[PDB]
């Protein structure tokens, strides 16, 4: 038969053919290795400057996928006559076979490689990529022909990276197989800022055979899990057996829109893709190894003990023949190399120089250590075993194609193990409604100058929250919090670049301003000019009644109030309030306690002094009007000195609700109180002047003083009553100019309703 | 010594052995193993005491002989295949066949007792049941060796990880903690507890926050990512190494106490459990296996390491070529170690099945053929052993069954103590009254996960598997959109929404209507003063000719009666929808008559003022231009620059009706809204001089007895005008903004109920009730 060829080194083999091996299914793969592994060692004899005239045979056993994995060993090791010696140590030992081309999964690699360790027979397995084979402590003698799981994981990774995925969700299977590749999945993409939704086991169910309810409740859980979240990468480790129902009940829930990514068990599985109903759920991508063309073996396959032979295989492989040669060879370049690579490692063992062969009894261990030195070429692609015992062959991300014309699966990438780097990515023809790129993210790019907010524990899923007024966010230091602009400035809504608050404050050039400055002169001008006259005519009746001394300080004191009008207006500085505060203040009160104590000298003594004539005569005898004139400014200087050590004296910035771009710059950082407490002082003394005068109102007294003073006491009452008014209900620009104006306005009161009539009096009445 | 010669013992049926003896390339050589393990020797003379003990025996294999051979297995699979070889080699010869299946094998050993570990007993049990060889393992316990498809021959005396897991996941769904983190050792037995966990756990409700493999001695990201996740069950099933490296991390670390449910590999390892500072870590419940212990074991052996001390039997009379080099205080640290229970409980099983199978009486056995080891399979399934007094029986998936004890552990003196809460036998009954937790009181630790989302929330998907649901209470103004929705979306900004509402509600205006009390209140206001103004107009047309209404001005007086009126009657303009033209003509039409009443008023005042204050000599000039022609082209005047103030700042400063959409709560609001404190400011300042003049033109009088004081009224006037207005200010600015016209509205009529008091109404009644003053 086919599965014996006599030579001077047999070649053992391990596929499998069936899923005794004989009443299971048949599979065409296995077939497909197994003819792949004959021509391999047919060409290997005809090549006469590899290994020449040296024939080599070969022994092909059928292994089931799990339950045949014992015998066949027992057999390569077993001598010509089937016994198998017990011995300390077996560097004399010869095998059967010189080495074994191991089975196709994981599980019965792990098997036969720990029964094989005793003796070191080199075994090159194919398309087994669990990890645990990486190791060569307890795999001495172990090899491989494909990437381990490790490069297929980055392959995803990259991919996913590429098109900017960072949220996806993965299916296992019960098997060890898929519990692997999510754990090894799951710890690659944590270092890469991708995040997991979800990872859900899928039960094991294999097809032609009736599901419970039980786990027809648990798929429509896990497909409800899946509609339910806003991830569309839904990658599945599981072998394509237990596919079928899970895609049966998706398609029957009717779920669209997810770019499903196939680990190598699937992504060449050639009856999902006969399915033919998956093409509306969205695009297939998988992962698998690069197709590589082997001349001359198309023709070779279509030409042509116990658990040693197959019937059904060519029927079977009869139907898959179009599919399989329109896909290529994805498994079959594994065995074609490694049989490759055990004829070159005899080939230097024997230190054949291509015409003649030594022909030396070779031991298997010694062939083992031959070929972990293996380095040659084929079909353009270089074969040597890297430190851990695998070559790097590229990868492929491939995209199912439901078109029966050209390949059902075509290529859209290639990996390179040697670099880690998926590059060459071709168009993809998505599931998009304008072929765009689907999206994959759970959470969406916040808006510029917004702040983060993690919602989660995963780190990649975020709430984008914006940064309130006042701060701003700076990208380069850190995006998850506000950080606020210092040096008093301010920043709007949504604001990355906080900008300075402008100073604005009383200017010379301005309306109001100017305005006023024209009143103060004005205002100046009139009461220098009183004083001039004033001086001008003295030992004069009016001047002479009335307080000589008492008016002529009275009118310096408006003077010098005028003089110190302007110091308001400009920049507020420490020196500016001070003499303000120290100036304005102490000379109104000085001037409202000046005429309080005339009106009163002039109205109530002469009732006083019928009640109380020792008070008179104290009075009379010293100077009753200075002590008291006396007596209420040093009250003024104590309570000025106490609002300044309550209030301070630095210059204030306050920030006014019209708009926060500008700050308005005032002296005292309590403006209200101080001017309530002035005001308040100013108008207990205004109520007792004014009703000293208005009791007396009709004296002639000093020509009509009580009226005058009534008349300017009003007026002062009156603006101090708008003052209150207006503050009381409005706070902002104007409440500088508004207390100028009140000030000036008031100074005007004093001098003109005091002095006018005077002036009035001796230039146009002089008799 | 010679221990290690009493290894064999020849039988009729003898049986395997493979037991850690000892412990730890390019030839194909077996390692050798130098180290000399004492619980591997402890295990191997167990296993020949139950033997002895079987042959001592007359009620079980009668009249046979057991033999045994135990063989030295490191941790290592490589030194332990040589053994299983020879024990499938034919007896008396040192080859083995490869045949095609087990028939044509006659194995050298009837049954084997299995490698210690599981990862040995893994490759072991595939090995064998080729050969269909009875193999029953002590201590190998992880669940997958119980498939039947794969270890057809494997039996084993410890439970599985399978019942413990299932005890601890009961134990969790009886506590309450639906919210819990799944972590496992890095090696083969942590990710088997970890899938066997995660599939009961999703079975029972409970759910993992968060997956992960502590790292064999990274962690700190686990542990991260534990804290991440409000978590306050932990289970940890790893080995006594990386629960170690883990707790001894987390101490440095210094993370917060959480219960630890224990596996049972460093529930009672001493390593763990004196490591410093753990008790600040919460309690560490665990699932204690229940299993007897052999109470002569230590003097049995403790004998024959005598006897074999003794050169004379032993000359009388390799596989562990140290365990000769050896004495008794190498040994002694393990003595109470409860897997030889299970080495005797194989044995005793082993012999039982082999009696059932020669299906022979207690007084004797009969002669047959050698009977084959996969023979023993068919009677070794139901097998019912009794082994020192307790029976144990074999499952058709060859797990013998036994019960548990939940083991917590409790601290005084820093000195941990294992005590029995529990009791599981496939169903855990705990006693939770006696339970001693870690909080600040004795509270159990709550760690829950909310399965459903009540009424009227957002749900958000939290756990490894999507579990349980975050519900999130989002604020007013938000609604639920959908209920598949993250987060709550907001509505159109014209309509309120009240705290957890699946839907926003519509807006709708509430300005000042006209049935509020506050309106029915200053309507009343307003009709008493229009009846004092039309009282008061009556007198002053009825009584024209009189003395009183000629000095007090005449027709003049009338038309600021007619003006006082129609402020009256326009204070009803401001209330209702705030219609555009209304809200722009407030101002003009409240203002225009109450100038000319004031301008009236001021015309009275400046004609006393004249004739009181100012020489004759100007006086006889003035008073006789004042009154008159004049006088109506004066009050014009006053009236024409009003208007023209009135259109000037109409058409400058626009009256808006805003709609304030973010005032009220849950309702709309409508306001007529002007410049602040200008276009009312710029519109009053024209009667605010007129009555500031007047009221200084009056307020200084000489009222004679003989003669009536005109001046009293005029001053009583401007001072209530004045006042009201002044309390006014304020009040307009503090006031809630629906009551805003209002405040408007009675600022407007007690203006007039002033003026009218102080000025007209005493000369109204000296009119009507003392006609005799009237010359
Ligand atoms: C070479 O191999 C082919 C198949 O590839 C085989 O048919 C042929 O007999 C071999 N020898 C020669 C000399 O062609
Ligand atoms: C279940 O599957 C079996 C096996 O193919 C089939 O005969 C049967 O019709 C299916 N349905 C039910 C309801 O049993
Ligand atoms: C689409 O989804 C609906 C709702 O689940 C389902 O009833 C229907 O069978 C699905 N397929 C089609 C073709 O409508
Ligand atoms: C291939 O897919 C088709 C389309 O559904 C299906 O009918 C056929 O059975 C599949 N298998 C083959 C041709 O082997
Ligand atoms: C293949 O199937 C045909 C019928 O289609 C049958 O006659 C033939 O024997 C089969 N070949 C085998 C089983 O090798
Ligand atoms: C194999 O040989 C080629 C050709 O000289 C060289 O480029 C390559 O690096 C070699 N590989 C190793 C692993 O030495
Ligand atoms: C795709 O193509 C159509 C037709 O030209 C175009 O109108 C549409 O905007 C495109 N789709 C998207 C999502 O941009
Ligand atoms: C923002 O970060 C940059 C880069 O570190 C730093 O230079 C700068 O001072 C930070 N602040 C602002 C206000 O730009
Ligand atoms: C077996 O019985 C003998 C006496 O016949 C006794 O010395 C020995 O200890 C027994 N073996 C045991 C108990 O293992
Ligand atoms: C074992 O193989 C032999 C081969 O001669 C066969 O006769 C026998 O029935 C087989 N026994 C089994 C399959 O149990
Ligand atoms: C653990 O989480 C808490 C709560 O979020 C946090 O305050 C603490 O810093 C975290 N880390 C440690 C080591 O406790
Ligand atoms: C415990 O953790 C500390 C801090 O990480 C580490 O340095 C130390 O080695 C650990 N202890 C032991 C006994 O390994
Ligand atoms: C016996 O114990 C001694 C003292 O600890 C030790 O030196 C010796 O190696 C031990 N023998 C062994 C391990 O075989
Ligand atoms: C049990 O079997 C033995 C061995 O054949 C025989 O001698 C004996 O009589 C049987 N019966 C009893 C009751 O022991
Ligand atoms: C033996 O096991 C079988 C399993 O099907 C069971 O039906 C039977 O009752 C068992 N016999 C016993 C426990 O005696
Ligand atoms: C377990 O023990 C309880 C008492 O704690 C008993 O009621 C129950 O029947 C037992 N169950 C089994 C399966 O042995």
């Amino acid at each position: 038969s086919d599965f014996y060829l006599p030579g001077d080194y047999l070649l053992g083999g391990l596929f499998s053919l069936h899923a005794m091996c004989k009443e299971y299914e048949v599979k065409v793969i296995g077939y497909n290795l197994m003819q792949a592994m004959r021509f391999a060692v047919e060409e290997i004899n005809n090549d006469s400057s590899l290994l020449p005239g040296v024939l080599l045979g070969y022994e092909i056993v059928d292994v089931c996928y799990i339950s045949n994995n014992v015998q066949p060993v027992l057999y390569f090791l077993a001598h010509e006559d089937n016994l198998l010696p017990i011995q300390e140590d077996y560097s004399n030992y010869i095998s059967r076979v010189v080495a074994v081309i191991g089975p196709d999964n994981s599980e019965s690699v792990m098997t036969v490689a720990n029964f094989l360790s005793l003796f070191l027979l080199p075994q090159i397995t194919y398309s087994a990529i669990s990890d645990e084979l990486r190791d060569k402590v307890r795999f001495p003698a172990l090899l491989r022909t494909t990437p381990s799981a490790d490069h297929h994981i980055e392959a995803m990774v990259q991919l996913m990276l590429h098109f900017r995925w960072n949220w996806i969700i993965v299916l296992v299977s019960s098997d060890t197989y898929g519990r692997d590749n999510g754990q090894l999945l799951g710890e690659r993409v944590a270092r890469r800022d991708i995040c997991i939704a979800f990872q859900e086991t899928l039960p094991t169910l294999q097809p032609n055979q009736n599901m419970t309810s039980e786990e027809r409740q648990r798929l429509v859980t896990i497909v409800d899990k899946l509609q339910q979240s806003t991830a569309r990468v839904v990658v599945v480790f599981s072998p394509d057996l237990t596919l079928y129902h899970f895609f049966n009940e998706v398609l029957r829930q009717n779920f669209t829109g997810a770019v499903w990514i196939a680990s190598e068990s699937w992504a060449i599985d050639p009856v999902l893709h006969n399915l033919t109903e998956l093409r509306h759920l969205g695009t297939f991508l998988g992962i698998t190894i690069q197709s590589v063309p082997i001349p001359g073996f198309s023709e070779f396959r279509e030409w042509g003990t116990c658990n040693q032979e197959c019937d059904n295989c060519l029927n079977a492989t009869l139907s898959f023949n179009t599919i399989l040669r329109l896909s290529g060879e994805r498994v079959v370049y594994s065995v074609y190399s490694a049989v490759y690579a055990v004829a070159h490692a005899l080939h230097s063992l024997l230190g054949c120089d291509k015409s003649t062969c030594t022909k030396r009894v070779v031991y298997p261990w010694q062939l083992l250590e031959e070929i972990w030195k293996v380095n040659f070429t084929l079909l353009d692609h270089q074969i040597f075993f890297d430190p851990q015992g695998d070559v790097a062959l590229h990868l492929e991300i491939v995209q199912w194609q439901w078109d029966r014309s050209q390949n059902p699966f075509q290529s859209v990438a290639s990996y390179y193990p040697l670099q880690r780097q998926l590059k060459n990515i071709q168009d993809i023809s998505w599931h998009t409604i304008n072929n765009t790129i689907p999206m994959s993210m759970c959470s969406k790019r916040c808006q510029s100058g917004q702040k983060k907010k993690p919602v989660g524990i995963h780190v990649c899923c975020f709430e984008c929250i914006d940064c309130l007024p006042g701060t701003f966010l700076n990208h380069t230091e850190d995006e998850y919090e506000c950080q606020a602009c210092p040096n008093n400035e301010w920043s709007y809504q949504s604001e990355t670049s906080c900008f300075k608050r402008q100073l604005v404050f009383l200017e010379w050039h301005e309306a109001p301003t100017i305005a006023v400055a024209l009143l103060a002169a004005l205002g100046f001008l009139s009461t220098l000019a009183i004083l001039v006259i004033f001086w001008r005519h003295f030992q004069t009746p009016i001047v002479r009644s009335a307080g000589g001394p008492m008016c002529f300080l009275m009118l310096t004191l408006l003077l010098v109030a005028y003089m110190v009008v302007p110091v308001y207006v400009g920049p507020p500085k420490v020196s500016t309030c001070l003499c303000r505060q120290a100036l304005f203040p102490l000379c109104f009160t000085i001037c409202i306690s000046c005429i309080a104590v005339r009106s009163f000298q002039i109205v109530c003594a002469f009732k006083m002094a019928s009640r109380f004539p020792r008070a008179y005569s104290y009075w009379v005898r010293y100077q009753g009007p200075y002590v008291s004139m006396a007596f209420i400014t040093v009250l003024k200087m104590v309570i000025v000195v106490i609002g300044m050590l309550a209030t301070g004296l630095s210059p204030t910035t306050r920030t006014d609700p019209d708009d926060p771009k500008i700050t308005i710059v005032s002296c005292n950082p309590n403006y209200r109180n101080s001017l309530l407490f002035n005001t308040s002082l100013d108008l207990l003394l205004s109520v007792v002047g004014f009703s000293f005068a208005y009791m007396g109102k009709e004296l002639p007294t000093n020509y009509n003083e009580a009226k005058f003073i009534t008349l300017s006491m009003t007026f002062y009452f009156t603006s101090s009553v708008s003052l209150c008014t207006f503050m009381s209900a409005y706070s902002g620009v104007l409440v500088t100019i508004v207390d100028l104006l009140v000030t000036v306005l008031n100074l005007l009161a004093i001098s003109l309703g005091y002095f006018g009539p005077k002036c009035y009096m001796i230039l146009f009445y002089p008799e | 010594l010679c221990l290690s010669q009493q290894l064999r013992m020849k039988g009729d049926y003898v049986l395997g052995g493979l037991f850690p003896l000892g412990e730890a390339r390019t030839r194909p050589s077996s390692p050798v193993c130098t180290r000399f393990s004492s619980n591997g020797l402890l295990w191997a003379l167990a296993m020949k005491m139950a033997v002895e003990e079987i042959n001592n025996k007359s009620d079980l294999l009668p009249g046979l002989r057991l033999g045994y051979d135990l063989f030295d297995t490191c941790s290592e699979p490589v030194v332990a295949m040589k053994p299983s070889l020879m024990f499938l080699a034919k007896a008396g010869s040192r080859d083995i066949a490869a045949y095609c299946n087990y028939t044509q094998y006659q194995p050298r050993v009837l049954a084997v007792i299995g490698p210690h570990s599981s990862e040995l007993a893994m490759v072991t049990g595939k090995f064998f049941s080729f050969f269909l060889m009875p193999q029953v393992s002590y201590g190998a316990s992880m669940e997958l060796l119980s498939a039947r498809e794969t270890f057809p021959s494997f039996f084993r005396t410890v439970p599985s990880d399978r019942v413990q897991l299932t005890a601890a996941a009961e134990l969790l769904q009886e506590f309450g903690w639906n919210w819990v983190a799944a972590l496992g050792s890095d090696d083969e037995y942590g990710r088997q507890g970890l899938s066997i966990f995660s599939a009961l756990a999703a079975a029972r409700g409970i759910c993992i926050a968060h997956e992960g493999l502590v790292p064999l001695p990274k962690v700190q990201d686990v542990l991260h990512q534990v804290n991440q996740s409000s978590v306050q069950v932990v289970l940890l099933f790893a080995s006594v190494h990386a629960a170690h490296a883990l707790f001894n991390y987390s101490i440095s670390s210094r993370l917060s106490p959480k219960v630890w449910v224990a596996s049972e590999a460093w529930l009672t390892s001493d390593l763990v459990m004196g490591l410093p500072g753990m008790a600040q870590m919460g309690t560490v419940l665990g699932f204690l296996q229940r299993g007897a212990q052999l109470h002569e074991f230590p003097q049995y052996v403790k004998t024959h390491l005598a006897l074999a001390t003794d050169p004379a039997f032993c000359s009388a009379l390799q596989r562990c070529p140290q365990c000769d080099c050896i004495t008794l205080q190498n040994v002694s640290a393990g003595l109470n170690h409860h897997q030889t229970f299970s080495v005797y409980a194989a044995v005793y099983s082993v012999a039982q099945a082999l009696h059932n199978t020669l299906q022979c009486n207690a007084s004797g056995c009969p002669a047959q053929d050698p009977v084959k080891p996969w023979q023993l399979l068919e009677n070794m399934y139901n097998l019912t052993f009794h082994v020192g007094g307790l029976p144990l029986r074999f499952d058709s998936s060859g797990n013998v069954d036994m019960e548990y004890d939940l083991k917590l552990w409790v601290w005084q003196g820093s000195v941990p103590r294992l005590h029995d809460v529990g009791r599981f036998n496939g169903s855990l009954r705990t006693e939770r009254l006696k339970i001693r937790w870690h909080t600040s009181d004795n509270q159990k630790p709550v760690s829950r996960c909310s399965r459903q989302c009540q009424e009227g929330q957002v749900r958000r998907v939290k756990g490894f598997h999507s579990c349980c649901y975050d519900c999130v209470d989002c604020e007013a103004g938000s609604y639920r959109q959908n209920p598949d929705d993250i987060a709550c979306t907001f509505c159109g900004q014209d309509e309120w929404s009240p705290e957890r509402s699946t839907r926003c509600f519509r807006r709708r205006s509430r300005f000042l209507a006209w049935g509020e009390p506050a309106v029915l209140l200053l309507l009343l206001l307003l009709s008493l003063a229009l009846g004092l103004v039309l009282a008061a107009l009556g007198l002053f047309v009825h009584h024209r000719d009189s003395p009183l209404v000629q000095a007090s001005g005449g027709p003049l007086a009338c038309f600021g009666l007619v003006c006082l009126g129609l402020v009256c009657l326009s204070v009803l303009l401001f209330p209702g929808q705030p219609s555009p033209a209304r809200c722009l003509a407030q101002q003009p039409l409240s203002h225009l008559p109450l100038t000319g009443c004031l301008s009236t008023l001021f015309l009275q005042a400046a004609e006393i003022f004249v004739e009181s204050e100012l020489p004759l000599s100007w006086a006889d000039r003035l008073s006789g231009c004042l009154r008159g022609p004049w006088a109506w082209l004066v009050v014009l005047l006053a009236m024409l620059v009003e208007v023209a103030l009135c259109t000037w700042y109409l058409v400058a400063f626009p009256p808006e009706v805003v709609t304030d959409w973010h005032m009220l709560p849950t309702e709309a609001l409508v306001h007529c809204r002007t410049r602040s404190w200008v276009s009312f400011g710029l519109a009053h300042a024209t009667n605010a001089t007129l009555a500031f003049l007047c009221f200084l033109g009056t307020f200084l009088v000489r009222s004679q007895p003989g003669r009536y004081n005109r001046a009293r009224g005029l001053t009583f006037a401007m001072l209530a005008y004045f006042i009201t207005w002044v309390s006014f200010v304020p009040l307009l600015a503090n006031v809630q903004v629906v009551l805003r016209p209002a405040v408007q509205m009675g600022a407007l009529l007690l203006c007039v109920l002033g003026i009218l008091a102080a000025f007209h109404l005493p000369r109204c009644y000296l009119l009507m009730r003392q006609p005799g003053l009237n010359t």
